[PDB]
């Protein structure tokens, strides 16, 4: 007969490794500019987690762009929280930044994160 | 009064086939 | 402070990378295995394989878009491991486990090699 | 003579910090 082995922590090991590559600046293929700050990253991971990035890099005219400039209303700390979440599965929230996180998540079109922020606010 | 939550719900959009 | 760990996040990200690969989106390297070409993402290859990690960290090979593997390597075996990289599922037959193991050995996928090693005993 | 295994040990190398 046939056989199969499912490695249950494989995806998590891949994601850790993608983050290690990011932290060392290896194979990063885009810089996200958020006002005065810059975040180096992998297009594939951004696409995987965000509707906005997915749309941006699915566009033929913008596929091979290496710098993406976000709306200047977006705060860098909020984008960093969400970038860290994309690469770690961990969403860090304080009461002092959840509106900023939520607002950023709405702009990036990360609806599951938006909804988690919604539910946190109801449990204040 | 902080907390740590492990949550198993979907976290991100699904890219279609 | 508060923290939420999304336990299916990595699995969702991996599924989405595989969806991108199936549609040939942002694939950036062709792996040549005898007469067969496999399109993939360098980042996923590096994350799963010691050899690809070494190839794509090499200054002389970082910006190459085609990699030719050793011509002894099986295409079916490489395909089984490529599927595993993007899905976490290693499909094995008794007819191809040695090819898979051999290919895993060549790609420096030691945890996969050792998993096959345990089965051959059982 | 056929099996499906779910295994929770590390699957791949760890890229160092
Ligand atoms: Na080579």
């Amino acid at each position: 007969p046939d056989s199969q082995i499912q490695f249950t922590r494989h995806a998590s090991d891949v994601l850790l490794n993608l983050n290690r590559l990011r932290s060392r600046d290896i194979l990063t293929d885009v810089v996200i500019v958020v006002s005065r700050e810059q975040f180096r990253a992998h297009k594939t991971v951004l696409m995987a987690c965000s509707g906005l990035f997915y749309s941006i890099f699915t566009d033929q005219l913008k596929r091979n762009l290496s710098v993406i400039n976000l709306d200047p209303e977006i705060n860098p700390e909020g984008f960093n929280i969400l970038l860290d979440f994309m690469y770690t599965s961990r969403l860090n929230l304080r009461e002092g930044n959840i509106m900023a996180v939520m607002a950023t998540a709405m702009y990036l079109q990360m609806e599951h994160v938006v909804d988690t922020c919604r539910k946190f606010i109801k449990a204040s | 009064p902080g907390g740590f939550l492990c949550w198993d719900g979907r976290s991100i959009h699904e890219i279609p086939r």
